[PDB]
C-alpha cells in the first residue's frame, strides 16, 4: 500500500505461530475460511 | 483551526469528568450530563 | 414579563396532574450547594 489517511478501527488477532519453510511437497496442511457481512458487521470463520 | 479527532470502539464515561476537575463550565443539551453512562451514542467525535 | 417561570432542573419526572411549589438549587451528589451556585450547583427557578 502508499499509506492511511482516515481509520475508524485497528486491530490485532491473538497470537500463533507458523512453520516459514523453504521446501518443496504436498500440502501437509488445510484452511477454511468463511467471510461474511450481516446487518453492518463484520465476521469470519476458520478451522485448521 | 480546531482540531477534529475520532472517538470509535471504546467505553466513555462521566464520573472521571469532575472528580478534581473542577472546570469552568460542564453542561449538556438534550439530555442531562449526569446520565452519560445509560445513554449510547455511535460515531463519537473530537473536536477541540 | 418576567413573572412566569418554568422549572430548569427536577431530580425525577413528574406524576399525572401533579404540582411542585417548594424549592432548593439543584445539587448533585456530594458538596451541597447551599445557595452557592458554583461547579455542580444550578438554580431551579428560570425567568423567561
Amino acid at each position: 500500500y502508499s499509506s492511511a489517511n482516515n481509520c475508524t478501527f485497528e486491530y490485532v488477532s491473538q497470537p500463533f505461530l507458523m512453520d516459514l519453510e523453504g521446501k518443496q511437497g504436498n500440502f501437509k496442511n488445510l484452511r477454511e475460511f468463511v467471510f461474511k457481512n450481516i446487518d453492518g458487521y463484520f465476521k469470519i470463520y476458520s478451522k485448521h | 483551526a480546531w482540531n477534529r479527532k475520532r472517538i470509535s470502539n471504546c467505553v466513555a464515561d462521566y464520573s472521571v469528568l469532575y472528580n478534581s476537575a473542577s472546570f469552568s463550565t460542564f453542561k449538556c443539551y438534550g439530555v442531562s450530563p449526569t446520565k452519560l453512562n445509560d445513554l449510547c451514542f455511535t460515531n463519537v467525535y473530537a473536536d477541540s | 414579563n418576567y413573572n412566569y417561570l418554568y422549572r430548569l432542573f427536577r431530580k425525577s419526572n413528574l406524576k399525572p396532574f401533579e404540582r411542585d411549589i417548594s424549592t432548593e438549587i439543584y445539587q448533585a451528589g456530594s458538596t451541597p450547594c447551599n445557595g452557592v451556585e458554583g461547579f455542580n450547583c444550578y438554580f431551579p427557578l428560570q425567568s423567561y
